[PDB]
DNA sequence: CAGTCCCTGTTCGGGCGCCG
DNA sequence: TGGTCGGCGCCCGAACAGGGACTG
């Protein structure tokens, strides 16, 4: 018996129809018993096909939790709430949360349950479970109330949610919190065991008003992959033509830039073993040159209007490298992700807690999550993609092909 | 109130600010009509069909055809320009069974429902959208108008409502059976037990009776209690099934119409049968205007199609699928990007085959084909049996490392062994990563204009050795791998290659083996043929070393 | 600095096979 | 006679996307 918000879709944008994909049977199981007593709580209810608008679903589990989530590919329909979210009840971003000691997530997803949800959107929310050799047709739902994952449930809740953190928020004026959907950041400069416990007070400030987490981030920590130039006691022709092209390539983020002098070393038609001794001159433009890329460039500032983009590149030996951007050579942040889950054995594995850690920090940064360019066929992320996902949101991304000629982000 | 509801009803709107279809009858031939008419007014009686009077202005067009195997007739509404305007829905069909899935079942009934379509009721406001008007054996007597009470065949919301409403029905017998399986395909339900016989047929009429609560009517005629069941073109035997005998025509003089049929028979039998090839019949098809036109068999396509023809000579069956065991499919390369495999559990016992054609790019190699295989297979497992099956594959477990580990894209195959099954998949050359001690450098590039399509490719090394070739009809992209096929016919077995060429550089990294272009397959020819290769790439116009000097002989 | 042309790869609708 | 609906599969060709290199 609460009043429920109205929602409209952009205008002149119909509503999702997005084709539910094959399920394994232990995530077929799962779905079928978490399903059966959201109905059962009335937090969804079964569907006809009069409706013709369809999500794909499918089951997580977080890192280390042992227990199966639900999760619903809301991208499609968030793309047509988007001026929702956005334009009107959207939240602000700490500018702050990125340089607190210690940041914890929690996942209040929960809460949305709470509220119900308008009748005429709940048309939009409908999902189809899958059955195992196509025993059964679909058996279609729809949300009755706030569904985790879509952008419109922490938006809607968000008048609720700072009731309930008002609090807590007036006995520490300091800990900064940070709401990205089904998420909680609490973002607490104190020690570890201090930041810890107020977790814990803020975790029974939740239970009082109708869910444990533990996932820790540290952004201080959190650093950046300047571009490299190696150091070497002897240079090659091969050498000096590896290193031109990287300069080169350079120079259209560094403008300060110069390969005159490194140039002059391979006038001739050379073998390209054959050693080549530097002069005064490279050797001062060598060294102006790492100085150069230690430094910043010009003009590179967040802009809140553009889209965040994200590149990955595989480096081999279970190394990987990404840059954000919203221009292209205007980098907001480079780094490097070495001996994560799945090193030298899965490179799948590997991409896709690339993807979520890249997409952690860019909300923890930026409040929003990347469009990601994958260096991975369509084919063979979509075919694995699931298996190794742990988070409750789902970035948007593209799939690109682009042989290294030369190695700019790595050494 | 006269007409009785039988079962709860779905909501169908129109598309909006749109209105029902009028259209004129089809110059339906007396014959069919003598079939119709008889039918038709049987409707009205059980509550069906309704006469409507003029009030209702809609006319759609309708025709009939006969049920195969069957003296009865099938009643057809050409709802073409209804379906434009009626509202969307999502359909619940979202695959089909494959009996391979099955489990074993110690009793096994397929039962049918009569008139399935023709059982469940129409939207109530809806109703008034289908009216046809009925034909007679002159053009002298009008015929009645009818609207029909129940889903109708040609609407595009008959399956989905069906299917969804006969799931509704069966969700409490199943709720109060929970160890019977029903496969519910549309109308036909196959139904398995480990209850013995005579009990198994106790819960068949009480499912019987179930269905006949809500007006589903289950015929004797279609009811299965013996074996072998014919259930969605298979036979079932109580452990084997096979797909129902394929008939390939046995035309002399072939048209296009006839090879389609002809490949679509065999990649329907190529699901138990193993080894079906289609490639050189499918070679006939590309790039035909008409379907009538008739084209001759190459040796190619005949040969295939003769083999073909013999893997279908002998009987073969799938067994049924064992939770408690593994599941393994292996995979065997057949040649010209042809792939077969075979799923199990025990060996030799199959539970499927299958095949993997597919061309996928201008420039690949067998291990990204192979690659492409298992992942066809792995959603392929997934949807049948809910999960991925162990792999047995013919590359050695060094050449996928090499290849994986290398490549600058994320791939992967999941838990897999070795099969020393050949042909064995490898790659065929190895670039090197670093520069070849002592080993001619050739500086090679190449441009065209592309005005004239004239154009040079050329290189110059550090010993001095130096060419320029003229060539005719070209680009820059191909000149470019001029360049670089002249740099490797004209080297000894090792040689460093510096390009400027981005184009070249890429197809050639990812190590391919097979092209469309004959001139990458000739670069290839000359790769494998090497011991050592190096290739560089340099910025182009940068005054680098012999890149600035054969880029002058080449734009001359 | 636009505007092409190459070249590649994706998507989508057509035909057939199969099931109701 | 030629003619309907939904699902899945294959193989095709055409239409479209987009990234580099080069032309003014
Ligand atoms: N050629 C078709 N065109 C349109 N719909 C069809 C066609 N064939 C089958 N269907 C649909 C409508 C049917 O109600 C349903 C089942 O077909 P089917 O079981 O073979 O016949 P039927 O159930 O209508 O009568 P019966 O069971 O007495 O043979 O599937
Ligand atoms: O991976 C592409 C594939 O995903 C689908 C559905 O899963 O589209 C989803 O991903 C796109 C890319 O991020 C989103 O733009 C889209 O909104 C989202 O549904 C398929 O549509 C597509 O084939
Ligand atoms: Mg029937
Ligand atoms: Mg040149």
């Amino acid at each position: 018996p609460i009043e429920t918000v109205p929602v409209k879709l952009k205008p002149g944008m119909d509503g999702p129809k997005v084709k539910q994909w094959p399920l394994t049977e232990e995530k077929i199981k799962a779905l079928v018993e978490i399903c059966t007593e959201m109905e059962k709580e009335g937090k969804i209810s079964k569907i006809g096909p009069e409706n013709p608008y369809n999500t794909p679903v499918f089951a997580i589990k977080k890192k280390d939790s042992t227990k199966w989530r639900k999760l619903v590919d809301f991208r499609e329909l968030n793309k047509r709430t988007q001026d929702f979210w956005e334009v009107q009840l959207g939240i602000p971003h700490p500018a702050g949360l990125k340089k607190k000691k210690s940041v914890t997530v929690l996942d209040v997803g929960d809460a949305y349950f709470s509220v119900p949800l308008d009748e005429d959107f709940r048309k939009y929310t409908a999902f189809t479970i899958p059955s195992i050799n196509n025993e059964t047709p679909g058996i279609r739902y729809q949300y009755n109330v706030l569904p985790q994952g879509w952008k419109g449930s922490p938006a809607i809740f968000q008048s609720s949610m700072t009731k309930i953190l008002e609090p807590f928020k007036k006995q520490n004026p300091d800990i900064v919190i940070y709401q990205y959907m089904d998420d909680l950041y609490v973002g607490s400069d104190l020690e570890i065991g201090q930041h810890r416990t107020k977790i814990e007070e803020l975790r029974q400030h939740l239970l009082r008003w109708g869910l444990w987490m533990g996932y820790e981030l540290h952004p201080d920590k959190w650093t950046v992959q300047p571009i490299v130039l190696p150091e070497k006691d002897s240079w090659t022709v091969n050498d000096i033509q590896k290193l031109v092209g990287k300069l080169n390539w350079a120079s259209q983020i560094y403008p300060g830039i110069k390969v005159r002098q490194l140039s002059k070393l391979l006038r001739g038609t050379k073998a390209l073993t054959e050693v080549i001794p530097l002069t005064e001159e490279a050797e001062l433009e060598l060294a102006e040159n790492r100085e150069i890329l230690k430094e910043p460039v010009h003009g590179v500032y967040y802009d809140p209007s553009k889209d965040l983009i994200a590149e990955i590149q595989k480096q081999g030996q279970g190394q990987w490298t990404y840059q954000i951007y919203q221009e292209p050579f205007k980098n907001l942040k480079t780094g490097k992700y070495a001996r994560m889950r799945g090193a030298h054995t899965n490179d799948v594995k590997q991409l896709t807690e690339a993807v979520q850690k890249i997409t952690t920090e860019s909300i923890v940064i930026w409040g929003k999550t990347p469009k990601f360019k994958l260096p991975i066929q369509k084919e063979t992320w979509e075919t694995w993609w699931t298996e190794y996902w742990q988070a409750t949101w789902i970035p948007e991304w593209e799939f690109v092909n682009t042989p290294p000629l030369v190695k700019l982000w790595y050494q | 109130m006269v007409p009785i509801s039988p079962i709860e009803t779905v909501p169908v709107k129109l598309k909006p600010g749109m209105d029902g279809p009028k259209v004129k009858q089809w110059p339906l031939t007396e014959e069919k009509i003598k079939a119709l008419v008889e039918i038709c007014t049987e409707m009205e009686k059980e509550g069906k069909i309704s006469k409507i009077g003029p009030e209702n202005p809609y006319n759609t067009p309708v025709f009939a055809i006969k049920k195969k195997d069957s003296t009865k007739w099938r009643k057809l509404v050409d709802f073409r320009e209804l379906n434009k305007r009626t509202q969307d829905f999502w359909e619940v069909q979202l695959g089909i069974p494959h009996p391979a899935g099955l489990k074993k079942k110690k009793s096994v009934t397929v039962l049918d429902v009569g008139d399935a379509y023709f059982s469940v009721p129409l939207d109530e406001d809806f109703r008034k959208y289908t009216a046809f008007t009925i034909p007679s054996i002159n053009n002298e007597t009008p015929g009645i108008r009818y609207q029909y009470n129940v889903l109708p065949q040609g609407w595009k919301g008959s399956p989905a409502i069906f299917q969804s409403s006969m799931t509704k029905i069966l969700e409490p017998f199943k709720k109060q059976n929970p160890d019977i399986v029903i496969y519910q395909y549309m109308d036909d339900l196959y139904v398995g037990s480990d209850l013995e016989i005579g009990q198994h047929r106790t819960k068949i009429e009480e499912l019987r009776q179930h269905l006949l609560r809500w007006g589903l009517t289950t015929p004797d005629k279609k009811h299965q209690k013996e074996p072998p069941f014919l259930w969605m073109g298979y036979e079932l035997h109580p452990d084997k099934w096979t797909v129902q005998p394929i008939v390939l025509p046995e035309k002399d003089s072939w048209t296009v119409n006839d090879i389609c049929k002809l490949v679509g028979k065999l990649n329907w039998a190529s699901q138990i049968y193993p080894g079906i090839k289609v490639r050189q019949l499918s070679k006939l098809l590309r790039g035909t205007k008409a379907l009538t036109e008739v084209i001759p068999l190459t040796e190619e396509a005949e040969l295939e199609l003769a083999e073909n023809r013999e893997i279908l000579k002998e009987p073969v069956h799938g067994v049924y699928y064992d939770p408690s065991k593994d599941l393994i499919a292996e995979i065997q390369k057949q040649g010209q990007g042809q792939w077969t495999y075979q799923i199990y559990q025990e060996p030799f016992k199959n539970l499927k085959t299958g095949k993997y054609a597919r061309m996928r790019g201008a420039h690949t190699n067998d291990v990204k084909q192979l690659t492409e295989a298992v992942q066809k297979i792995t959603t392929e497992s997934i949807v049948i049996w809910g999960k991925t099956p162990k792999f047995k594959l013919p590359i050695q477990k060094e050449t996928w490392e090499t290849w994986w580990t290398e490549y600058w894209q994320a791939t992967w195959i999941p838990e897999w062994e070795f099969v020393n099954t050949p042909p064995l998949v490898k790659l065929w050359y190895q670039l090197e990563k670093e520069p070849i001690v002592g080993a001619e450098t050739f500086y090679v590039d190449g441009a065209a204009n592309r005005e004239t399509k004239l154009g040079k490719a050329g290189y110059v090394t550090n010993k001095g050795r130096q060419k320029v070739v003229p060539l005719t009809n070209t680009t820059n992209q191909k000149t470019e791998l001029q360049a670089i096929y002249l740099a490797l016919q004209d080297s000894g077995l090792e040689v460093n290659i510096v390009t400027n060429s981005q184009y070249a550089l890429g197809i050639i990294q990812a190590q391919p083996d097979k092209s469309e272009s004959e001139l990458v397959n000739q670069i290839i020819e000359q790769l494998i043929k090497k011991e050592k290769v190096y290739l560089a790439w340099v910025p182009a116009h940068k005054g680098i070393g012999g890149n600035e000097q054969v880029d002058k002989l080449v734009s001359a």
